[PDB]
């Protein structure tokens, strides 16, 4: 799925079918280094591109005065009452008006979408 | 026949059509000028309505010629107005609503 | 096309005092970074995000044929204001261009090349952020952008 | 599928019978109106490995004034056609002495074949029809008014009434799909009868150039 | 117009050297179902696998059949490509694809297969007519788009029937297809009326468009001047732009 | 922000911005930025207190002026693209005081709102009772008035 | 306003009336609403006048010949009769056919 | 009217708003809100005219 680099010249490896043993390889084109493919997967493309934006939300966002917050939804980990919510804040989100929540109070940063 | 022609020309049935002379204003002008009483029987002969319209439509000339091409040209040019004019001047309409002497 | 459908989106640069477009990786190697782990280390700040990696992947394959810095300065030099008659004239010219007319606010002198990498990578990086839709396209009329 | 292809061929044959009928060629009332199942029972269902091969759909029809002129409608079996193929068709033409024919092209024509259609005017005239152009009758569309191709005497009397030179009439180009529909040639005049919402009927005369 | 990308959830290129290897967890079942009586594999099976997913929503909304997608891919690309698919019972709707078997009997493989994907997602044209972006369906309340029939009393009755309005236009192939009314179908674009229905449909159509835009505001301009503009534009025998 | 409010190492002219989602921190000392002053709010209370207005009403012969009000950290200059990071209140006795909760964090309050109007538009009595094209027409004609 | 506020107040719905007077934010939103009107007023005039000129230049020679045929400068026939019914446009009125529908 | 708008927005936060066919969630949202607000201003207008 991800890209890996050579251990000699630190260049980009490329996948190459092993013809004799029928095992997938990655071989740098600028040297002779070769390493077998562990993941066996190469090119993955998500066309609906559905991605949890919880991975893209920073916890520091909890410090912004300009965002709204409610005391209704408590945190899961620490049970803190303040929760700062905001929408996708992303282009090409398809259509999502879902509210994303970030826990206020220090360092918790827990994120739960409801 | 004229009704069928209208139903060919005007789908969706829009009855508001632009024409040169307003026949309702002219008829209801005649009633007021000559002091017609609708409560009385009319003296107008129902033929001379038809003969009046027929002798009338000849004297409205868009196209000048004796050629058959000219004849069809004038019929196609004055068609709709002749249909309207025969509609408002109809004999039974003279003898019911308007009471024109 | 056959090549366009296979490659995807290639990132190219328009430099000052240079005739036409130039690919990015040739500009990064012209700054002295030979390996692709240094180039993609300046472009992509965390490798654990595969999406940006897939975004950058074709731009490397387009520039694959120039693996040497001086060959890249030769690549740029031929597109200069006028083609240099002697080769190393083109290398010296393109080097002066990368020092002076390239990103003057970063630095004008010698080792600023290193710094000229980061900010320039930033450009490409930020461009990727508009390609993935993770940031908004700047509005030209926003008066924070006006002096 | 063969149901779709057969349905297409039914549209095409029916529309070509309406072509043939509008040009003044003798057509029985059945030839105009054939329910799809009657056509299918006649020509045998599936085209693919089937009864219709795109040959025997060819049509021969005669003119009302004289039987001699007739006409012909080819259906080529190739996706694209070429000079050799048209040359075979014109060989059949000169074999049957029939002057006028049509071609229904599935996709396209090599430009040398179009030029080869324009090459011989007097002997045999051939008119390219794309397959889609005959999938619908455009004369029955609401926007398209009734067209009547005028004989030369009516044209002469026309130019005598309004005292017009031929150049002073409005024009209609020979590449106009309607002009194709009636098979009209440079120099003829067409009489359009269209309804108006002021006069109620209006006649246009379009010279063909 | 529905491209294969619209109904495709995600795509993954896999390397499986053997049919029964099946690095994926779920695939082994129907793979073995088709390979108990494997057919058209006699040459050899390409090691490069292309596994695409299809969202059931987009599939059932358009009344799409997996067999139909196999027919359109296998027909579009010919015998150079091999299509394998699930029954609908699978909660994850999978389509597996392999390079030509007789190709084993340049371009590499994985590069050629990526080119195959990026050619399919845009190119395939599963349904409909290309250049039609969307088609809208509604019952019009305006008497112009309502079908008005004369009943047995001679009266005018206004009927409500569903009508379509497309974003983007191809007039001819829409006119050709079944169940579409040839008589009353019209586009606003003048040229696409010209090259199909001719110059007269451009006369009346252009006239209706000018009357639409001029009378849309609530204004009223007389018939004669519109009728003149359309004539002067269409008099020369072809469209005369005013330029 | 403290060092700017005390004007030690940072002139009050410099603008400083923290854009949280992009992780950047920007500092603009550049010339041409159009910026306007604003009151500062700590928690729900203004930093402008009764002694400040007491000295400003006595401003004559106290040698105490606006500059000493800026040096007290009461008022602060803010430019356009920093306003994206700020929360403003129209008037303190309205938006600062407690009601059914809208916002707590307000960091600033405008001096008086009518100062958003230019010179020619400040001579219009009751400009909010007018249709805006008429405020514009008056901003045009007020330049032509004889006097 | 607070980020991601789609409520009526944040997005420019004006509750107050000119008599009572606007609030400041409603006043600024109102100015934004008027600027589009001023801009449309200024921009449309040039395109309208240019289209006017093009129409006049294209039509300038069209006239009614003594045959009532509508012919341009070259005597080419645009229409056989003017307005297709051959009548001037000022003296006409709206009417109802009344034979239709 | 404003309370109704709050109800609709609080529907859209929980995703309960179903997109009208042919409309993005933003399009159907703006459509609904425009319906409510135009109903408001029209009704108040008719009242002032009474
Ligand atoms: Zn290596
Ligand atoms: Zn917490």
């Amino acid at each position: 799925v991800g890209i890996r680099f050579c251990q000699e010249c630190n260049n980009m490896l490329y996948p190459k079918e092993d013809k004799e043993n029928r095992i997938l390889l990655y071989a740098c084109r600028n040297c002779d280094y070769q390493q077998e493919a562990d993941n066996s997967c190469i090119y993955v493309n998500k066309i609906t591109h559905e991605v949890d934006e919880l991975t893209q939300i920073i916890a520091d966002v909890s410090q912004d005065p300009t965002l709204p917050r409610t005391e209704d939804h408590p945190c899961q980990k620490c049970g803190h009452k303040e929760a700062v919510f905001f929408q996708s804040h992303s282009a090409r989100a398809e259509d999502a008006m879902r509210l994303y929540y970030v826990c206020t109070a220090p360092h918790c940063g827990h994120r739960w979408t409801e | 026949e004229d009704r069928e022609v209208l139903r060919v020309i005007f789908p969706t049935g829009d009855s508001k059509v632009v024409l040169p002379c307003n026949l309702l204003r002219m008829i209801w002008n005649a009633q007021k000028i000559f002091h017609i009483n609708p409560r009385l029987p009319s003296d107008l002969h129902p033929i001379k309505v038809v003969e009046g319209v027929k002798e009338l439509s000849k004297k409205l000339v868009i196209v000048n010629g004796d050629d058959p091409l000219s004849r069809q040209a004038q019929e196609n040019a004055t068609l709709l107005f002749n249909i309207h004019l025969r509609s408002t001047l109809c004999s039974r309409r003279m003898a019911e609503e308007f009471r024109l002497s | 096309g056959a090549k366009k459908s296979a490659i995807g989106q290639r990132i190219v640069a328009t430099l000052p005092y240079i005739k036409q477009e130039v690919p990015i990786i040739i500009v990064f190697r012209a700054l002295g970074f030979v390996s692709d782990r240094d180039i993609l280390e300046h472009i992509i700040y965390d490798f654990e995000d595969p999406e940006m990696m897939e975004m950058v992947k074709p731009s490397l394959d387009e520039a694959f044929v120039i693996q040497e810095q001086n060959v890249a300065l030769n690549f740029i030099g031929s597109r200069g204001a006028k083609p240099g008659v002697t080769k190393e004239k083109r290398i010296k010219y393109a080097k002066e261009v990368l020092q002076k007319e390239m990103l003057p606010h970063v630095g004008v002198s010698d080792f600023c090349e290193t710094k000229k990498a980061y900010f320039l990578g930033y450009m490409v990086h930020r461009l990727l952020l508009a390609a993935l839709g993770r940031r908004e396209l700047d509005d030209r009329d926003h008066y924070g952008n006006k002096r | 599928d063969d149901e779709e292809e057969t349905y297409r061929l039914w549209k095409i044959r029916k529309t070509i019978m309406q072509l043939c009928h509008d040009r003044g060629y003798l057509v029985t009332q059945d030839g105009l109106d054939q329910t799809l199942e009657e056509f299918k029972a006649q020509f045998g269902g599936k085209p693919s490995e089937g009864r219709p091969r795109r040959t025997d759909l060819t049509v021969l029809v005669a003119h009302n004034d004289d039987p001699t002129d007739q006409m012909f409608v080819f259906f080529p079996e190739e996706p694209k056609v070429g000079i050799k193929t048209i040359k075979v068709y014109c060989q059949r033409m000169q074999e049957e002495n029939i002057t006028r024919a049509l071609i229904v092209v599935q996709q396209g024509m090599t430009p040398s074949a179009k030029q080869s259609l324009v090459d011989m005017a007097p002997k045999y005239i051939l008119e390219q029809f794309l397959q889609q152009e005959l999938l619908i009758n455009i004369t029955e569309h609401e926007l398209v008014p009734e067209h009547v191709v005028m004989t030369k005497e009516e044209v002469t009397e026309l130019l005598a009434r309004y005292k017009l030179r031929e150049n002073q009439l409005p024009r209609i180009q020979a590449g106009d799909p309607v002009a194709r529909y009636f098979g009209i040639k440079r120099g003829q005049v067409v009489k359009i009868i269209r309804p108006s919402e002021t006069a109620g009927r209006y006649i246009t005369y379009r010279l063909v150039q | 117009h529905t491209t294969l990308r619209k109904v495709t959830a995600n795509t993954a290129i896999y390397y499986d050297p053997n049919p029964q290897s099946t690095v994926v967890a779920e695939d082994q079942e129907w793979v073995n179902v088709y390979y108990e009586m494997p057919d058209f594999d006699v040459a050899r099976i390409s090691p490069w696998l292309l596994r695409v997913e299809l969202d059931r929503k987009h599939m059932t909304d358009r009344k799409l059949t997996m067999e139909q997608i196999a027919e359109k891919i296998n027909a579009g690309f010919g015998d150079d490509l091999n299509c394998i698919f699930n029954d609908d019972n699978a909660e994850k709707l999978v389509l597996r694809i392999r390079i030509m078997n007789s190709d084993e009997n340049k371009m590499d493989d994985d590069v050629f297969l990526r080119c195959i994907e990026s050619n399919m997602l845009t190119d395939m044209t599963l349904q409909g007519i290309e250049q039609i972006s969307k088609v809208y369906m509604h019952l019009p309340q305006t008497d112009n788009k309502k079908k008005i029939i004369i009943t047995e009393d001679g009266e005018f009755k206004a009927l409500q029937e569903w009508i379509l309005e497309t974003d983007g236009v191809s007039l001819m192939r829409v006119l050709s297809e079944k169940d579409v009314d040839p008589v009353r179908t019209t586009s606003n674009d003048i040229v696409e009326i010209f090259t199909v229905l001719g110059i007269e449909a451009v006369r009346k159509a252009l006239e209706r468009e000018l009357y639409h835009v001029i009378s849309f505001d609530g204004s009223y301009v007389n018939y004669r001047h519109l009728a003149l503009l359309c004539d002067t534009m269409t008099c020369r025998g072809h469209l005369m732009a005013i330029t | 922000r403290k060092l700017r409010r005390q004007m030690d190492i940072i002139v009050s002219e410099v603008s400083m911005i923290r854009d949280i989602r992009e992780r950047e921190i920007r500092i603009y000392t550049d010339a041409g930025r159009i910026c306007r002053p604003l009151l500062i709010v700590e928690k729900q209370k203004l930093l402008l207190k009764k002694r400040h207005i007491d000295q400003l009403k006595e401003r004559e012969y106290n040698n105490y002026s606006w500059q000493d009000l800026v040096a007290s950290g009461v008022v602060e200059y803010i430019d356009t693209l920093e306003e994206e990071t700020v929360m403003l209140a129209m008037t303190p006795d309205d938006l600062q005081e407690k009601e059914v909760a809208y916002c707590s964090t307000y960091t600033h309050c405008e001096i008086h709102p009518s100062m958003i109007l230019g010179v020619c538009a400040s001579i219009i009595p009751f400009p909010d009772h007018n249709q805006s094209p008429r405020n514009t027409y008056q901003s045009a004609m007020g330049k032509q008035a004889m006097g | 306003f607070i980020k991601d506020d789609y409520g009526p107040e944040s997005r420019g719905f004006v509750e107050n009336s000119y008599l009572a007077g606007l609030t400041p934010t409603e006043f600024f939103f109102h100015a934004m609403g008027g600027r589009e009107g001023l801009i449309d007023t200024a921009v449309k005039t040039a395109e309208t006048g240019y289209i006017q000129r093009r129409l006049i230049k294209s039509m300038e020679s069209v006239m009614v010949k003594y045959d009532a045929t509508v012919r341009n400068s070259i005597n080419q026939v645009v229409q056989l009769r003017y307005g297709e019914d051959g009548l001037a446009g000022e003296s006409v009125e709206f009417q109802n056919l009344a034979t239709l529908k | 009217a404003k309370q109704d708008v709050i109800e609709v927005i609080e529907k859209a936060h929980n995703n309960e708003l179903e997109p009208t066919p042919g409309n993005t969630l933003r399009q159907t949202f703006e459509n609904q809100v425009n319906r409510i607000l135009n109903d408001a201003r029209d009704k108040t207008g008719s009242s002032a005219q009474k």
